[PDB]
């Protein structure tokens, strides 16, 4: 009973120490501001190998999955009578169901996996104890411009992912299957989406930003400084993002 | 201190998440008929369009085997007559069946219907008509 | 005087690192460090900086004290320390002109056509004028250590601390950090610590040496004492010798076969 | 910190570290145009980051049709010339 | 770079604005008014935002429909565009459908200002008395 | 302009033959010659160990957040159409259509593709594949060939627990928490297709995504960078690479044998 | 003598070249020493002896056979007389270190598990290494690393021992047990050793035939005494260790003016 | 620290811790689960479907819950809603009236 | 290496009671001749029935070359064998938007054809007679 | 060296083979368009030949009309043409199907049926 | 080899891969004239009896008495057909999909005998007028 | 490679040159030469590895076990010139 309660134990200390360690350098980083043009070349280089390198990921799978939807509703609505329904089943599920769910676990692995490669680097490297040890702390130069890099990069990737695979039943219904365009459009035009489907999407796709930044920045510095403990954790930060893009998914789509 | 630091702000941390977490999961009658049609549990009762409330259970009387329902009604209308009158009426032409409380010209918490009506039968709008 | 620490007695963990151990340098001498590999060495120079906290003990410096500070008084004290590391302490995303022109970009009290003279004839000491278009990437591993040392000397520090220079290289690349340490000595005034274990090459222009063993200070002569000194210990970490107290071999069992 | 001019040459008293430079740069185009001789007799010290705006008094003198000759100059200068090897913008001895 | 991620980032930053023309002026309706009481007796499918109807355009929607606290008669709130303030009291209010399963909207066949109230309306048809009489 | 910027783009193309040249020599050679099964044996359970019952925490914590969501916004779409017994027709037929193995590819491709990149690459680096290729048999008959193996029999065999568990977390939130009967809801799966269309077309579509994800993670591990700079940017590398070829792949596979 | 005899190899890659014209003898019996600078190709020569790699037009051989003109099974079965090891460490670390000694003899199945168990704990023991054979390899020192991998480079009775630049960045602690294992190995045994470690005073007390290597050409072809009384300015520099000589020693730099 | 590992275990422990027969004449949609109300409240279900040899007629056989055992014998089935113990068999039955023939009587 | 060969008996019996998930909880658990005039929305492997029970499935439609009447099959098992000669065929569907099925209503034994026949109606056509 | 420039034509030639593969305004007069809205299909036959753009409305004697086109093509109608708003099953699709029993730019056709509604037709056959 | 033998197996495994995203690709004509369509498309099917023998082409207007008329697509299979067999417009059950009706003439030729659909709105015109 | 055991009574005659692989009809086959046998014989041999001695160290143990005792004449220089390489302890190679 004790003899194996008691290691038990080590591993739930462990847990609320790390977890306890990511919320107090986060709020060392969300601190009274210092003066914004310092930061201003420093935005534009950490904006460009997260949001312009995470963008041919976002458009070709995005013309890939609104074929699929496009294609395999079609053939859940020869059953039924609505095939010239095609508004239906290629916008209201990327924009809810998928939309920033599935582009979320894109975005772990070209600007997830690879934002905790280039902070995990420099900890084997002494890139930040050499820089933190000059003038400058390392919490506000490092991780600060890197945390506004992927909260506001995603929800405006999420936005392309949207209508990139929204007009695949112009290339599935139309000039394919032979759906009218009058039809289709028009179909979509009805649907009662303004605050349901438009506004609470991009409150989810904000949320989902903080969550995956959030662990990117810190699987590369709590790490151990070698070349097998970054490797360690660039697998475990996808693990860490898919559990939670997914595990916050449940519970945030009751509030529909 | 850095050992007993990161375990205070780790359980803190857990704790307003979870108080986060519990924030986003966020006087009754009875009515003696003869035929409820197809009325469910949680089903809308109104009167004279605007529901008032809904039902809570459907069962059957084990002796005179006739359908008694529970309903119920808020506390912003309380003065309604023991004239009333109950009609099965649908929602639109074919939707889901709502009960409309044709109210008439005290009602306290345990009380009974009086004028129940009969539910919608198409085996004999079809026999009438013809026989 | 004293000035980087009188008493440490640092632990990690379960494991011990320091056991009450006593450095004392002087001001613009070349003072020897010299360790085993395996010991706390990184983490020496972690506690003089402020990376970390010690236990007990203190850590003073000129009249002051390290652990007792706050975040303020610490940042201003440390631009006279300008440590080097073993890697690559330099960054990637930018040049070699402007990683070793960024400790002195956070003040910028110097204008524009004053920018680029203090850091090009800088470049000359060590040797890399000519190397200030390139990529730290393309550099090798006896230059990106004397791209480090023109950004040591930027702020005119009073400190310096290398974290074992020369450790891999070859002795063509090993004779040019010993003069480019000896003539920092001699003509600026600088106090600057090797804390590397090469016996024929730290020991050469050393002023005061020290001998690490049980994580305790063991030996404190010079460059000439300790070579004639009677003790079984700090002759077996010089000179190369085998046998001694270190008994080079795991203990074992019966060493029977079955 | 003086710059004061006898009408032929100049003086240097104080301190030049990295940030006392700023009064003496904003006018350091009118403080050279009659100058024979540079003094640093009462100085304390020079570095680096100071011996900086020494070198920018030499590169705009030199075009007019006059030199400039040094006199009462500590070793400080000669023991840091040596170190970045400046062959004659700095006058040695 | 600095010239060359500069130039990047501001096709990044005209896609999000491309994105967003092509969800406002595609799947939206996205691109100073009175209110009027009504009283009937059965109001059918008038639920919120009903589409207020006068020769089948739309002219306003509606907020919430209230229960009288005193006589038990459902009330309807009125809220109709600003351009039209010609209408006089021997107009009429018919709620009708937009087909046979189709929406209940409301039908409208001194000139009233805020604060007015109608006297003469039409309630819904329900179904219980129109098979009623016709068999009897 | 011309010829300049001619001269470097079709340059990049004889790198990305010589390239893709390179991943179709190695697995040949790690599948031919003498396949023994008395060497390999016990290292295909050892290469089983770290990344099949090892990719269990992704489909027990997993699968029941996919499951629920897949009922509870498909109880919303079978609002005012009075289909809520046929939402069993929703689950067991999205489960199997659309997603499932699909999105299944993606979670073995980061978490044991990932793995995959980073045991290769971490143990070239040391130089491990040199020092069994000059004492022994060489290391893509030993190291990879089993590595190879293991993904292949996982992937169809994860992706069964995958459709299963979110079959039965479409059953939690069907009959416990919207109060259908369970008559009916499970009956609607038994009219549903479950043959020919169904559970062979979701086997044989997860084969081919055991093969495509698996060659990317033993060829960004074998082919890389000594340094460690180029370990974690192949690391990174193999995520991107399997998400187009796997959703790359799904399109070109919904064109057959669907309509 | 002539073991490999290493005749006319460049291997050149792509727009650089590693050698030229390098050509040295290698005697039975004695230990062979290639030192030369950083950054010039020093882990790539050692592939070319085993037959990982192929030259341009070299003539390396293995006791008159040509290792290019070798099949996939006459590259083998010579391969296992030679047993090259590496600086970063040759063993795994899948498996603990008593097994990973054991490797190259394990799957040679000709040895029964009695006389097996005794093999080891005679080559663990020669290294100092016997005591701690029931740990894991992630928590070994750094000169542990290449006392294990020497006890496996015993296990098959090689005859050309390939040491990739031993005790580099090592203690003198640590270094003094290699430094006295290789010289004892010869003594004994008679198996030769090529070193390529640059620590000059370490790789001259135990070699006998030292071949410095600069500007891609064998530049010195003397003892391990000869060299020192050699007045060249290029052997001159890398066994004194001198900061100027025959190197710029900071740059080929262009001109002063035009930066300030 | 030993205490605070034994009783943590605990505290995480804690964060976790009878049939009829009937025959009708033509029994239309019928199929498999067609549930029987008493008055719209269900109540049971049909079990086996088969027809007679001799006449061919579709007889159904259904299952009503032991809470109710009070029936008479004037209870009639109705295409299931119902207007006797077990192994009793119902006689009044009016089936289900397709809507071919219905429409027959009202053009002619 | 003796817990590498459980958790690898534990992922193949996970993977064997998960395939019965979707098995027994999911839906893996002579020849007659006749022929029509209006089909209506019938095609291959249809459920017919003798009014609500299933007996057997279809294996194509075709149509006659010559008069152009299409000709319509279907497989009947051997368990159900005694039907008369008079026993019509009429065609239904499964409530109001279901499939059709054949409700037939009551010896025809393989190459046998059933004489009577009763089509299906559309819709535009039964208002003619309704109406007028 | 050459035969890299010839491949380097042919990926940009692989690229380029893949990347290679009148209306006038008339006016309509209404009692009630029932479920009309903008882009409805107006027919003569069935056949569609246009479209609408938007239903206005007189502030002072509430008529909705009805902005309609007409391609060029279709010029031989008349202004005796009468517009019968029919509906397209039970969907509230209510199309513009004009019946001729020259309309151009600026004319007011004078036959037009509106939709009837069906709350007055049961109030009607019933009364 | 290093660059020899790396450049055939790249071109010839590029010629498989790219050869699969190719294989993906999963009548004699009539004529008649109509008078109204109702809710006729392209592909739709032409049937006789209920069962469908073919698809429509296109569908156009004749500019000139404003009347629509169509293409038909019939198979070889039925070529018995006569002058008398009229076309009616009719759906597959309440409003699915809208079918041509066909209850000896070669390719290039016409049907005179046809009948036109009928719309609800003016069905309900006709029942209470 | 010749191998030859013959049991000229306490001599075990030993010669030939075994390495690695010729082990196994020795291994298998060696409760015939253990019981009654004191002296072993090692002057017909060129030259010996460690996994020749490691069959050589299990057979003077095993004859010690029964144990009447092992005595060593006519051996080879080769057997005590490893000796010191592997840290051979006493009582285990007897040369005196
Ligand atoms: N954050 C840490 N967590 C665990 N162990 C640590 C940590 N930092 C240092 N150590 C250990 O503390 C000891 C001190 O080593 P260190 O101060 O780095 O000197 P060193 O060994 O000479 N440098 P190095 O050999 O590169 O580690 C080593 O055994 C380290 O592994
Ligand atoms: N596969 C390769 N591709 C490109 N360059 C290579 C490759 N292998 C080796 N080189 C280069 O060839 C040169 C020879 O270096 P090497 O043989 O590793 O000796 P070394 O430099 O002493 N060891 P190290 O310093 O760790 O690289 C170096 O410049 C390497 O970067
Ligand atoms: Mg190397």
């Amino acid at each position: 009973l004790l003899n194996a309660l008691a290691s038990l134990g080590h591993k739930g200390i462990k847990t609320l120490r790390t977890f306890g360690r990511a919320g107090l350098m986060l709020f060392n980083a969300l601190v009274g501001k210092p003066e914004f043009r310092k930061h201003a070349p420093l935005l534009v280089r950490q904006l460009y190998n997260v949001g312009v390198l995470s963008m041919l990921i976002i458009v070709v799978s995005g013309v890939f999955i609104g074929m699929v939807l496009g294609l395999q509703g079609y053939l859940v609505l020869t059953t039924y009578s609505a095939e010239t329904s095609l508004g239906m089943l290629v916008a209201l599920s990327l924009l809810r169901e998928l939309g920033p769910v599935v582009a979320a676990l894109l975005f772990a692995g070209r600007a997830g996996s690879a934002l905790t490669a280039e902070i995990g680097l420099m900890r084997a490297t002494e890139q930040l104890s050499s820089m933190e040890m000059m003038a400058v702390d390392p919490l506000r130069r490092v991780i600060s411009p890197r945390f506004w890099a992927g909260v506001i990069s995603l929800p405006l990737l999420t936005v392309i992912f949207v209508a990139v695979g929204i007009w695949g039943g112009s290339l599935v219904g139309v000039s394919w299957k032979g759906i009218d365009s009058g039809f289709f459009w028009s179909a979509m035009q009805n649907a009662v989406d303004w605050r349901m489907d438009l506004v609470n999407c991009l409150i989810k796709s904000v949320v989902f930003a903080i969550t995956v930044t959030w662990i990117s920045l810190f699987n590369g510095y709590d790490a151990i400084p070698t070349s097998a403990g970054i490797s360690r954790a660039t697998t475990r930060t996808v693990v860490h993002s898919s559990l939670a893009v997914l595990g916050l998914d449940f519970v945030l789509t009751a509030l529909m | 201190q850095t050992k007993k630091n990161e375990i205070w702000v780790g359980i803190f941390l857990l704790a307003a998440l979870l108080a986060a977490l519990f924030v986003c999961l966020k006087y009754t009658l009875y009515a003696t008929f003869d035929n409820i049609g197809g009325l469910k549990a949680r089903s809308p009762v109104s009167i004279g369009g605007v529901v008032v409330g809904r039902v809570a259970d459907i069962t059957l009387d084990p002796k005179t085997y006739l359908p008694r329902v529970t309903l119920e009604i808020e506390q912003r209308y309380n003065h309604i007559p023991d004239t009333s009158s109950l009609s099965i009426r649908t929602s639109g032409l074919l939707g889901e069946q709502y009960l409309a409380l044709n109210v008439g010209f005290i009602l306290k918490d345990g009380d009974t219907i009086q004028d129940t009506k009969s539910a919608m039968v198409l085996e004999d709008l079809i026999g009438q008509f013809l026989y | 005087n004293l000035v980087d620490m009188r008493d440490v007695s640092f632990t990690r963990g379960n494991r011990c690192i320091f056991d009450n151990i006593s450095l004392t340098v002087p001001r613009g001498k070349i003072t020897a460090i010299m360790g085993p590999s395996g010991i706390g060495k990184t983490t020496l120079l972690r506690l003089i900086g402020g990376q970390i906290a010690p236990d007990h003990g203190e850590i003073l410096f000129d009249g002051e004290n390290i652990p007792a500070m706050s975040r303020s008084r610490l940042y201003t004290v440390r631009k006279r320390m300008s440590m080097l590391f073993q890697s690559g302490a330099l960054f990637t995303d930018m040049n070699v002109f402007d990683n070793v022109a960024y400790p002195l970009r956070e003040h910028t009290q110097l204008p524009a056509p004053l920018l680029h003279s203090t850091v090009m004839m800088k470049l000359e000491a060590v040797g890399l004028r000519g190397a200030a278009k390139l990529m730290p990437s393309e550099l090798s591993g006896g230059m990106a250590r004397r791209a480090a040392l023109a950004r040591a000397i930027a702020l005119e520090p009073d400190l310096i601390m290398f974290d074992e220079p020369f450790v891999g290289q070859d002795p063509i690349t090993m004779g040019v950090l010993v003069k480019l340490i000896s003539e920092l000595n001699s003509a600026l005034g600088v106090t600057c610590v090797v804390v590397s274990h090469d016996v024929p090459e730290v020991l050469s222009i050393a002023d005061h040496a020290w001998i690490l063993a049980d994580k305790k200070i063991v030996a404190h002569g010079s460059a000439q004492a300790l070579q004639a000194n009677p003790d079984p210990r700090v002759r077996q970490f010089l000179d190369g010798i085998a046998d001694g107290p270190v008994p080079f071999r795991y203990p074992a069992g019966d060493y029977h076969a079955d | 910190l003086s710059w004061m001019q006898t009408g032929d040459t100049l003086a240097l008293s104080g301190e030049l570290d990295q940030d006392v430079l700023l009064p003496l740069w904003e006018m350091r185009e009118e403080a050279v145009k009659g100058i024979t001789c540079i003094d640093l007799s009462r100085v304390s010290r020079v570095d680096t980051g100071g011996l900086a705006l020494l070198l920018h008094l030499i590169d705009l003198a030199k075009k007019q049709g006059n030199n400039v000759t040094l006199q009462g100059v500590n070793d400080k200068v000669y023991t840091l010339a040596k170190l970045y090897n400046l062959p004659a913008d700095v006058l040695p001895r």
